[PDB]
RNA sequence: CCCCGGCGAGGGGAGUGAAAAAGAACCUGAAACCGUGUACGUACAAGCAGUGGGAGCACGCUUAGGCGUGUGACUGCGUAC
């Protein structure tokens, strides 16, 4: 019984996230969320209440159990971007992307 | 005697031709003016 | 030649110039073609890159921006630009000879008899303009879509066609190319038979 | 046992109940067609290589379909010359079964 | 009447895009580069449908000169032998025996050598 | 309405609806571009990256059919528009 939590438009990017996301791919959730503990990194944070809030919806929705639950599915796909406009030197202007992601975790004890 | 049956004669409605269209058309590309000069320009050529 | 009447069974003479002619496709095409174009409208227009509303000011500088070189934030190959060969209100008609007018009528004429298509009658009229009464008459003689040409023009019988979708009447100085062509059975009268061939010589 | 013949200007080498492609014989499916040009016949360890062909030699088959190859595309193309033109191509083909060989 | 042509330009897109299936990295997935692939394809292809003729004849005449060497010799002699005897097996034949049936390519030897003794 | 979360954002249920993969960043939802999964290839190998030949593997068959599909070791030729 697989269950999905989502982070919609995290504020990050993609390519930060999936640093996080291949370190608990194929885990067990009691080991994933030690490994999230422990990771320096902000998308560690992000990744760690996605996680958890599919255990609660695997609990909660599915009535499964925490005992059995692994990481079978994260992926980090490009959310929307917005646009930014920087000032340069000499009345030059850049457009800076603050680029943002979508976070998917999908739980399940098979 | 149809609407849908009318057919011109034959060999009366010669097709224009369309020039830039394409290589296969034989007119593609420079619309059959050459390669330069006054004559291959927009509203070129000499006076009568 | 002799044009059986429905009703009456008595034959009615014709010129065999007007009804008995070959059926010349070309010709007629050309006049239906004509006629055609004769309805078309031609009201459009588009805006050239003198129309379109904006500056003729320079976007940016001949040489050093790097970019392509520019003129006009109306030209045709800009965005909101004008059209290359912006449209202007023509006039689409075309010019048909008397005699290949004329000519076609009689093609087009001589080939309904042919197909029989073309149905004579004595006289063809309605009591009181009621659409109900038409709509009877002619499934009485089995047709459903016909043209019904007659010698004056009846409004009675004008009105009670005016609903009826796939019937017209018309003057028989109101014929046109494609109505004899567009309707499957053509119904005229003994009076205007007598007509069409003065005005067809 | 095999044997080779020579049809649509090629060459095969054939045994009994096989199926051979060949270029458009002209004859209808079902019919049988014998090709009296038979080039050699081995027959376990008894070998006939013939002068021109095998004298007596001829293979029984039946013919059992046409149709066409598989679409071949030729493109043609010279650049910087404002040319090119392409051409599809299936080619006739006629399978036939051999039959029996015949010494 | 204005035409807008977004549905027959896809449609042409994608039929270049289909014929550059398993080409590398922008050669199957943008059109500027695929059409330029798939025309070259096309070329090649025209090419080596003459080449292929070539190479397989090749291939053909190497394996017979190997085997007639395994019989005392030479490929110019033993071509030049079964003219000779008025033989006319091809040499997509002969490499086919030289590999599947060895005692009919010695007995195809023996003629050769009768015809130049 | 319930659950995770910061009395968030976002999400999972429930419910509405013909449809919620119509949820307001809302008809259809192409392409570039970016990912996850699977099959195959790839760490002694030199170049317009294909093409001709071609083993092996995977898979669909039919079924002893010996075909199809994907991949492509190795090899001939080959300097884009
Ligand atoms: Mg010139
Ligand atoms: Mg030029
Ligand atoms: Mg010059
Ligand atoms: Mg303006
Ligand atoms: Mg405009
Ligand atoms: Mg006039
Ligand atoms: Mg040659
Ligand atoms: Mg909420
Ligand atoms: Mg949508
Ligand atoms: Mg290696
Ligand atoms: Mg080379």
């Amino acid at each position: 019984m697989e269950t999905i939590a989502k982070h919609r438009h995290a504020r990050s990017s993609a390519q930060k996230v999936r640093l996080v996301a291949d370190l608990i791919r194929g885990k067990k959730v009691s080991q994933a969320l030690d490994i999230l503990t422990y990771t320096n990194k902000k998308a560690a944070v992000l990744v760690k209440k996605v996680l958890e809030s599919a255990i609660a919806n695997a609990e909660h929705n599915d009535g499964a159990d925490i005992d059995d639950l692994k990481v079978t599915k994260i992926f980090v796909d490009e959310g929307p971007s917005m646009k930014r406009i920087m000032p340069r030197a000499k009345g030059r202007a850049d457009r800076i992307l603050k680029r943002t992601s979508h976070i998917t975790v999908v739980v399940s004890d098979r | 005697m149809r609407l849908n049956t009318l057919s011109p004669a034959e060999g009366s409605k010669k097709a224009g031709k369309r020039l830039g269209r394409g290589i296969g058309s034989g007119l593609g590309k420079t619309g059959g003016r050459g390669h330069k000069g006054q004559k291959s320009r927009s509203g070129g050529g000499v006076r009568r | 030649m002799e044009l059986v009447l429905k009703d009456a069974q008595s034959a009615l003479t014709v010129s065999e110039t007007t009804f008995g002619r070959d059926f010349n496709e070309a010709l007629v095409h050309q006049v239906v073609v004509a006629y055609a174009a004769g309805a078309r409208q031609g009201t459009r227009a588009q805006k050239t890159r003198a129309e379109v509303t904006g500056s003729g000011k320079k976007p940016w500088r001949q040489k050093g921006t790097g970019r392509a070189r520019s003129g006009s934030i109306k030209s045709p190959i800009w965005r909101s630009g004008g059209v290359t060969f912006a449209a202007r209100p023509q006039d689409h008609s075309q010019k048909v000879n008397k005699k290949m007018y004329r000519g076609a009528l009689k093609s087009i004429l001589s080939e309904l008899v042919r197909q029989d298509r073309l149905i004579v009658v004595e006289k063809f009229s309605v009591e009181a303009p009621k659409t109900k009464l038409l709509a009877q008459k002619l499934k009485d003689m089995a047709l459903e879509d016909v043209l019904i040409i007659t010698g004056e023009l009846d409004e009675n019988l004008f009105l009670a066609a005016r609903n009826l979708h796939k019937v017209d009447v018309r003057d028989a100085t109101g014929i046109d190319p494609v109505s004899l062509i567009a309707f499957d059975k053509v119904v005229m009268t003994a009076d205007a038979v007598k007509q069409v061939e003065e005005m067809l010589a | 046992m095999y044997a080779v013949f020579q049809s649509g200007g090629k060459q095969h080498r054939v045994s009994e109940g096989q199926t051979v492609r060949l270029e458009k014989l002209d004859i209808a499916t079902g019919e049988t067609v014998e090709f009296a040009e038979v080039l050699m016949i081995a027959n376990g360890e008894e070998v006939k290589i013939g002068v021109p062909f095998v004298d007596g030699g001829v293979i029984k088959a039946e013919v059992v379909a046409h149709g066409r190859g598989e679409k071949v595309k030729i493109v043609k193309f010279r650049r910087r010359k404002h040319y090119r033109k392409q051409q599809g191509h299936r080619q006739w083909f006629t399978d036939v079964k051999i039959t029996g060989i015949s010494a | 009447a204005r035409v807008k042509r977004g549905v027959i330009a896809r449609a042409r897109h994608k039929k270049i895009l289909k014929q550059a299936k398993g080409y590398y990295g922008a050669r199957s997935r943008v059109y500027r580069v695929a059409f330029q692939a798939v025309i070259k394809a096309g070329q090649y292809a025209y090419r080596d449908r003459r080449q292929r003729k070539r190479q397989f004849r090749q291939l053909w005449i190497a394996r017979i000169n190997a085997a007639a060497r395994q019989n005392g010799i030479s490929y110019s002699k033993f071509i030049n032998g079964l003219k000779k005897a008025s033989v006319e097996i091809d040499r997509k034949i002969l490499a086919d025996i030289a590999v599947f049936d060895k005692v009919a390519f010695t007995a195809l030897v023996e003629k050769a050598k009768a015809a130049l003794a």
